[PDB]
Protein backbone atom coordinates (compact mmCIF):
# COMPACT_ATOMS: atom_id res chain seq x y z
CA UNK A 1 0.00 0.00 0.00
CA UNK A 2 3.05 2.36 0.65
CA UNK A 3 4.52 1.74 -2.40
CA UNK A 4 1.11 2.62 -4.47
CA UNK A 5 1.28 5.98 -1.91
CA UNK A 6 4.80 6.90 -2.65
CA UNK A 7 4.31 5.89 -6.66
CA UNK A 8 1.46 8.84 -6.37
CA UNK A 9 3.87 12.11 -6.23
CA UNK A 10 6.96 10.08 -7.81
CA UNK A 11 6.33 12.27 -10.66
CA UNK A 12 3.98 15.16 -9.12
CA UNK A 13 6.71 17.53 -7.61
CA UNK A 14 9.01 18.18 -10.02
CA UNK A 15 6.01 18.99 -12.38
CA UNK A 16 4.27 21.19 -9.84
CA UNK A 17 7.64 23.49 -10.19
CA UNK A 18 6.61 24.54 -14.15
CA UNK A 19 2.57 24.86 -12.45
CA UNK A 20 4.34 27.22 -9.26
CA UNK A 21 5.91 29.24 -12.42
CA UNK A 22 3.72 29.95 -14.74
CA UNK A 23 0.83 30.03 -12.57
CA UNK A 24 2.88 33.08 -10.73
CA UNK A 25 2.94 34.67 -14.00
CA UNK A 26 0.00 33.94 -15.26
CA UNK A 27 -2.04 35.57 -11.55
CA UNK A 28 0.61 38.62 -11.48
CA UNK A 29 0.54 39.92 -15.42
CA UNK A 30 -2.38 41.60 -15.75
CA UNK A 31 -1.08 45.08 -15.52
CA UNK A 32 -0.43 45.77 -19.48
CA UNK A 33 -3.76 46.15 -20.10
CA UNK A 34 -4.83 47.18 -16.72
CA UNK A 35 -3.44 50.15 -18.04
CA UNK A 36 -4.30 49.89 -21.01
CA UNK A 37 -7.89 50.16 -19.51
CA UNK A 38 -7.29 53.45 -17.56
CA UNK A 39 -6.77 54.39 -21.87
CA UNK A 40 -9.65 52.54 -23.02
CA UNK A 41 -11.87 54.10 -20.57
CA UNK A 42 -10.23 57.50 -21.32
CA UNK A 43 -11.36 56.95 -24.74
CA UNK A 44 -15.28 55.97 -23.98
CA UNK A 45 -15.31 59.21 -21.65
CA UNK A 46 -13.63 61.03 -25.22
CA UNK A 47 -16.32 59.47 -28.11
CA UNK A 48 -19.39 60.07 -24.98
CA UNK A 49 -18.45 64.00 -24.55
CA UNK A 50 -18.24 64.15 -28.64
CA UNK A 51 -21.44 62.36 -29.07
CA UNK A 52 -22.59 64.38 -26.59
CA UNK B 1 -0.90 30.97 -24.85
CA UNK B 2 -4.50 31.64 -23.33
CA UNK B 3 -5.09 27.48 -24.07
CA UNK B 4 -1.45 27.04 -23.08
CA UNK B 5 -1.58 28.81 -19.66
CA UNK B 6 -4.55 26.79 -18.40
CA UNK B 7 -3.41 23.46 -20.09
CA UNK B 8 -1.15 22.96 -17.31
CA UNK B 9 -4.31 23.56 -14.82
CA UNK B 10 -5.54 20.32 -16.17
CA UNK B 11 -2.37 18.67 -15.56
CA UNK B 12 -2.93 20.23 -11.48
CA UNK B 13 -7.09 18.84 -11.25
CA UNK B 14 -5.23 15.14 -11.93
CA UNK B 15 -2.57 16.03 -9.47
CA UNK B 16 -5.43 17.14 -6.95
CA UNK B 17 -7.08 13.56 -6.73
CA UNK B 18 -4.11 13.03 -4.19
CA UNK B 19 -4.27 16.46 -2.30
CA UNK B 20 -8.07 16.78 -1.38
CA UNK B 21 -9.13 20.44 0.41
CA UNK B 22 -6.75 22.84 -1.80
CA UNK B 23 -7.52 26.04 0.24
CA UNK B 24 -5.83 28.70 -2.65
CA UNK B 25 -4.61 26.92 -5.74
CA UNK B 26 -7.84 26.35 -7.14
CA UNK B 27 -8.31 29.72 -5.98
CA UNK B 28 -5.14 30.80 -7.39
CA UNK B 29 -6.41 29.05 -10.45
CA UNK B 30 -9.56 30.83 -9.91
CA UNK B 31 -7.85 34.08 -9.58
CA UNK B 32 -5.71 33.63 -12.75
CA UNK B 33 -8.93 32.94 -14.92
CA UNK B 34 -11.00 35.53 -13.26
CA UNK B 35 -8.11 38.25 -14.47
CA UNK B 36 -7.17 36.46 -17.66
CA UNK B 37 -10.83 36.09 -18.99
CA UNK B 38 -11.40 40.06 -17.65
CA UNK B 39 -8.35 40.67 -20.27
CA UNK B 40 -9.74 39.12 -23.51
CA UNK B 41 -13.13 41.10 -23.04
CA UNK B 42 -11.08 43.89 -22.40
CA UNK B 43 -8.86 43.98 -25.28
CA UNK B 44 -11.92 42.47 -27.46
CA UNK B 45 -13.89 45.55 -26.22
CA UNK B 46 -11.16 47.98 -26.64
CA UNK B 47 -11.83 50.50 -29.61
CA UNK B 48 -8.56 52.35 -30.99
CA UNK B 49 -8.27 55.10 -28.48
CA UNK B 50 -8.85 57.91 -30.41
CA UNK B 51 -11.27 60.56 -32.17
CA UNK B 52 -11.63 60.15 -35.72
CA UNK B 53 -10.47 63.15 -37.17
CA UNK B 54 -11.54 62.35 -40.64
CA UNK B 55 -14.92 61.32 -39.91
CA UNK B 56 -15.96 61.58 -36.01
CA UNK B 57 -14.90 65.45 -36.09
CA UNK B 58 -16.30 66.47 -38.99
CA UNK B 59 -19.66 65.25 -38.16
CA UNK B 60 -19.33 68.78 -36.13
CA UNK B 61 -19.59 71.77 -37.52
CA UNK B 62 -19.11 73.73 -34.62
CA UNK B 63 -16.50 72.02 -33.48
CA UNK B 64 -14.62 74.30 -30.95
CA UNK B 65 -13.10 71.38 -28.52
CA UNK B 66 -12.38 68.28 -30.05
CA UNK B 67 -8.29 69.64 -31.39
CA UNK B 68 -8.71 69.99 -27.65
CA UNK B 69 -9.57 66.75 -26.84
CA UNK B 70 -7.61 65.20 -29.50
CA UNK B 71 -4.79 66.92 -27.94
CA UNK B 72 -5.85 65.75 -24.41
CA UNK B 73 -5.86 62.10 -25.42
CA UNK B 74 -2.64 62.96 -27.38
CA UNK B 75 -0.90 64.28 -24.02
CA UNK B 76 -1.89 62.01 -22.05
CA UNK B 77 -1.08 59.00 -24.77
CA UNK B 78 1.56 58.03 -22.71
CA UNK B 79 -0.94 56.65 -19.85
CA UNK B 80 1.23 55.15 -17.62
CA UNK B 81 4.22 52.45 -18.09
CA UNK B 82 3.49 48.84 -16.80
CA UNK B 83 4.69 47.51 -13.19
CA UNK B 84 6.80 44.42 -13.39
CA UNK B 85 7.93 45.51 -9.60
CA UNK B 86 8.45 41.92 -8.12
CA UNK B 87 11.59 40.76 -9.11
CA UNK B 88 12.89 39.70 -5.39
CA UNK B 89 9.82 38.34 -3.66
CA UNK B 90 8.27 36.39 -6.85
CA UNK B 91 11.39 34.48 -7.14
CA UNK B 92 11.13 34.10 -2.97
CA UNK B 93 7.98 32.10 -3.49
CA UNK B 94 9.90 29.80 -6.11
CA UNK B 95 13.01 29.35 -4.08
CA UNK B 96 10.59 28.29 -1.28
CA UNK B 97 8.72 26.05 -4.39
CA UNK B 98 12.86 24.66 -5.15
CA UNK B 99 13.63 24.00 -1.69
CA UNK B 100 10.39 21.92 -1.08
CA UNK B 101 9.77 20.55 -4.30
CA UNK B 102 13.18 18.56 -4.15
CA UNK B 103 12.96 17.99 -0.81
CA UNK B 104 9.71 15.76 -1.93
CA UNK B 105 11.84 14.52 -4.93
CA UNK B 106 14.35 12.97 -3.25
CA UNK B 107 12.95 11.19 -0.77
CA UNK B 108 9.84 10.05 -3.15
CA UNK B 109 12.97 8.57 -5.12
CA UNK B 110 14.97 7.27 -2.75
CA UNK B 111 11.84 5.74 -1.01
CA UNK B 112 10.58 4.01 -4.11
CA UNK B 113 13.38 2.07 -4.42
CA UNK B 114 14.10 1.84 -0.59
CA UNK B 115 10.98 0.30 -0.23
CA UNK B 116 10.97 -1.90 -3.64
CA UNK B 117 13.78 -3.33 -2.20
CA UNK B 118 11.67 -4.31 0.58
CA UNK B 119 9.58 -5.88 -1.31
CA UNK B 120 12.39 -7.94 -3.10
CA UNK B 121 13.29 -8.23 0.69
CA UNK B 122 10.38 -10.12 2.09
CA UNK B 123 9.44 -12.49 -1.02
CA UNK B 124 12.72 -14.42 -0.32
CA UNK B 125 13.05 -14.27 3.18
CA UNK B 126 9.97 -15.51 5.12
CA UNK B 127 11.12 -18.16 7.40
CA UNK B 128 7.00 -18.75 8.19
CA UNK B 129 8.00 -22.54 9.32
CA UNK B 130 11.73 -22.32 10.54
CA UNK B 131 12.12 -19.19 11.93
CA UNK B 132 13.45 -18.71 15.51
CA UNK B 133 12.01 -16.41 18.41
CA UNK B 134 15.77 -15.96 19.53
CA UNK B 135 16.18 -15.06 16.16
CA UNK B 136 12.95 -12.83 17.01
CA UNK B 137 14.93 -11.40 20.00
CA UNK B 138 18.37 -10.43 17.66
CA UNK B 139 15.94 -8.83 15.20
CA UNK B 140 14.25 -6.37 17.75
CA UNK B 141 14.92 -6.35 21.40
CA UNK B 142 11.96 -4.62 22.02
CA UNK B 143 10.43 -8.33 21.51
CA UNK B 144 13.11 -9.09 24.93
CA UNK B 145 12.49 -6.27 26.34
CA UNK B 146 8.83 -6.73 26.38
CA UNK B 147 8.62 -9.69 28.33
CA UNK B 148 10.98 -8.94 31.48
CA UNK B 149 8.71 -6.55 32.88
CA UNK B 150 5.61 -8.24 32.11
CA UNK B 151 6.43 -10.59 34.82
CA UNK B 152 7.82 -7.86 37.35
CA UNK B 153 5.24 -5.84 37.10
CA UNK B 154 2.56 -8.29 37.27
CA UNK B 155 0.71 -9.16 34.01
CA UNK B 156 1.29 -12.79 34.16
CA UNK B 157 -1.62 -13.45 32.65
CA UNK B 158 -1.26 -13.07 28.19
CA UNK B 159 -4.30 -12.34 25.93
CA UNK B 160 -4.34 -12.04 22.56
CA UNK B 161 -3.66 -15.87 21.43
CA UNK B 162 -7.42 -18.04 21.12
CA UNK B 163 -8.22 -15.58 19.05
CA UNK B 164 -5.58 -17.20 16.73
CA UNK B 165 -5.38 -20.62 18.17
CA UNK B 166 -7.63 -22.37 19.72
CA UNK B 167 -6.80 -23.54 23.05
CA UNK B 168 -6.87 -27.10 21.91
CA UNK B 169 -8.63 -28.46 25.06
CA UNK B 170 -8.80 -32.31 25.38
CA UNK B 171 -12.45 -32.84 24.03
CA UNK C 1 -36.00 20.83 -21.18
CA UNK C 2 -33.78 22.79 -18.15
CA UNK C 3 -30.94 22.93 -21.42
CA UNK C 4 -32.75 24.16 -23.81
CA UNK C 5 -33.99 27.43 -21.80
CA UNK C 6 -32.10 30.37 -23.02
CA UNK C 7 -32.37 34.17 -21.87
CA UNK C 8 -33.54 37.10 -24.45
CA UNK C 9 -30.57 39.78 -26.06
CA UNK C 10 -28.05 36.96 -26.05
CA UNK C 11 -28.21 35.05 -29.43
CA UNK C 12 -25.86 31.81 -30.07
CA UNK C 13 -24.11 30.89 -32.42
CA UNK C 14 -23.82 27.23 -34.06
CA UNK C 15 -20.10 26.11 -33.21
CA UNK C 16 -21.49 26.35 -29.64
CA UNK C 17 -25.04 24.56 -30.40
CA UNK C 18 -23.46 21.40 -31.54
CA UNK C 19 -21.54 21.04 -28.06
CA UNK C 20 -24.28 21.60 -25.63
CA UNK C 21 -26.92 19.03 -27.24
CA UNK C 22 -23.85 16.66 -28.46
CA UNK C 23 -23.53 16.35 -24.89
CA UNK C 24 -27.26 15.65 -24.10
CA UNK C 25 -26.50 12.27 -25.48
CA UNK C 26 -23.40 11.00 -24.36
CA UNK C 27 -23.73 12.23 -20.48
CA UNK C 28 -26.86 14.51 -19.10
CA UNK C 29 -28.48 12.90 -16.47
CA UNK C 30 -24.84 13.05 -14.54
CA UNK C 31 -25.60 16.69 -14.87
CA UNK C 32 -24.88 18.74 -11.55
CA UNK C 33 -28.78 19.12 -10.29
CA UNK C 34 -31.79 20.76 -12.29
CA UNK C 35 -30.87 24.15 -11.06
CA UNK C 36 -27.04 23.99 -12.00
CA UNK C 37 -26.96 22.60 -15.45
CA UNK C 38 -26.94 26.11 -16.61
CA UNK C 39 -23.64 27.39 -15.35
CA UNK C 40 -22.91 24.08 -16.57
CA UNK C 41 -23.87 24.72 -20.00
CA UNK C 42 -21.79 27.67 -19.65
CA UNK C 43 -18.73 26.20 -18.42
CA UNK C 44 -18.76 23.08 -21.34
CA UNK C 45 -19.15 26.26 -23.79
CA UNK C 46 -16.19 27.68 -21.69
CA UNK C 47 -14.21 24.42 -22.10
CA UNK C 48 -15.00 24.18 -25.21
CA UNK C 49 -13.85 28.09 -26.49
CA UNK C 50 -10.52 27.63 -24.27
CA UNK C 51 -8.12 24.62 -24.79
CA UNK C 52 -10.72 23.41 -27.67
CA UNK C 53 -10.76 26.53 -29.91
CA UNK C 54 -10.29 23.83 -32.88
CA UNK C 55 -13.33 21.65 -32.20
CA UNK C 56 -15.55 24.86 -32.44
CA UNK C 57 -13.33 26.16 -35.72
CA UNK C 58 -13.35 22.86 -37.86
CA UNK C 59 -17.40 22.86 -37.18
CA UNK C 60 -17.72 26.55 -37.89
CA UNK C 61 -16.36 26.42 -40.93
CA UNK C 62 -17.06 23.35 -42.87
CA UNK C 63 -20.61 23.15 -41.09
CA UNK C 64 -20.40 19.30 -40.12
CA UNK C 65 -18.88 16.59 -38.04
CA UNK C 66 -16.19 14.11 -39.36
CA UNK C 67 -15.54 10.76 -38.46
CA UNK C 68 -11.92 12.16 -36.80
CA UNK C 69 -14.14 15.03 -35.95
CA UNK C 70 -16.61 13.02 -33.72
CA UNK C 71 -13.95 10.66 -32.11
CA UNK C 72 -12.85 14.49 -30.68
CA UNK C 73 -16.14 15.70 -29.73
CA UNK C 74 -16.97 12.83 -27.95
CA UNK C 75 -13.46 13.04 -26.22
CA UNK C 76 -14.34 16.27 -25.02
CA UNK C 77 -17.88 15.92 -24.13
CA UNK C 78 -16.36 12.65 -21.66
CA UNK C 79 -13.61 14.84 -20.67
CA UNK C 80 -15.55 17.86 -19.25
CA UNK C 81 -18.16 15.07 -18.02
CA UNK C 82 -15.24 13.50 -15.73
CA UNK C 83 -14.81 17.10 -14.44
Amino acid sequence: DRIDSVSQLQNVAETTKVLFDVSKETVELESEAFELKQKVELAHEAKAVLDS
Amino acid sequence: AKSAANKLDWAKVISSLRITGSTATQLSSFKKRNDEARRQLLELQSQPTEVDFSHYRSVLKNTSVIDKIESYVKQYKPVKIDASKQLQVIESFEKHAMTNAKETESLVSKELKDLQSTLDNIQSARPFDELTVDDLTKIKPEIDAKVEEMVKKGKWDVPGYKDRFGNLNVM
Amino acid sequence: TQLLKQNQYSPLATEEQVPLIYAGVNGHLDGIELSRIGEFESSFLSYLKSNHNELLTEIREKGELSKELLASLKSATESFVAT
